[PDB]
């Protein structure tokens, strides 16, 4: 779906944003 | 008044944070988290465009595309980034749901956030350090000032 | 968890906040008297230097040091600048009890400040329009927005 | 007193940011 498609570019940028140790 | 009480509280919060103080535990949570969001969004509109700017919701179908998004998100996993990229969506969609004259869904958006936060992610935070991890991770603008040297 | 749901408020009120919308009255006084203190504060310091490094406080003259200030502030008369300057006052004084490993006052001060608000404050706010009128006179970080122009 | 000084500089910075319709 289109909001399906959203949620996967929410995560490839929550990607980008985590931090670790 | 309890509004009066509220006010102090949340201007000694603010300003014990400028000073890298905290009122308490969860002041602190809150204010890295909102710097997080901050940035998040900024990362996000320059690789996707603003995030308020691909939503669809309508009351009737409020859940059905907070739950597409956030069911995508996670599909996959969770991690404090994508944590952080769940309440910015939050923040978003209610952006979204007041530009459209439906406030009602405001109050709906955040009773769906905190229950998904106490289901589903509160497990993956408590194994992976609690809020204190996220804020020595995120604590002090850490994700904006990142990017900023680079 | 309670604590979930008031993480969640927390950021919704602030990303709703960017666009101009509110989560609530309250969230919208909360915010303008956030930017009205920071406009406050760099005014104060650049006439008078910071608002911290002037301020003496002990944990058994706490009380004396807030009503010495508080007094001679409002000694001859209220209005919504020297409301401002008496939150700024608040946290500066807090700020200065945790600088000097006093952190037992700054619930003190939260306390003391939320009385005299009550007390003392409140009537004057109730006959000039309430905290609306603050809001439209302060919201949108209008009194830093006014000196940029200057 | 010393606080009191302060108050009177809050007032009058106050009184500088102060702002009517």
């Amino acid at each position: 779906s289109t909001m399906g498609q959203v949620g996967r570019q929410l995560a490839i940028i929550g990607d980008d944003i985590n931090r670790r140790y | 008044s309890q509004s009066n009480r509220e006010l102090v509280v949340d201007f000694l919060s603010y300003k014990l944070s400028q000073k890298g103080y905290s009122w308490s535990q969860m002041a602190a949570v809150k204010q890295a988290l909102r710097e997080a969001g901050d940035e998040f969004e900024l990362r996000y509109r320059r690789a996707f465009s603003d995030l308020t700017s691909q939503l669809h919701i309508t009351p009737g179908t409020a859940y059905q595309s907070f739950e597409q998004v956030v069911n995508e998100l996670f599909r996959d996993g969770v991690n404090w980034g994508r944590i952080v990229a769940f309440f910015s969506f939050g923040g978003a969609l209610c952006v979204e749901s007041v530009d459209k004259e439906m406030q009602v869904l405001v109050s709906r958006i955040a009773s769906w956030m905190a229950t998904y936060l106490n289901d589903h992610l509160e497990p993956w935070i408590q194994e992976n350090g609690g809020w204190d991890t996220f804020v020595e991770l995120y604590g002090n603008n850490a994700a904006a000032e990142s990017r900023k040297g680079q």
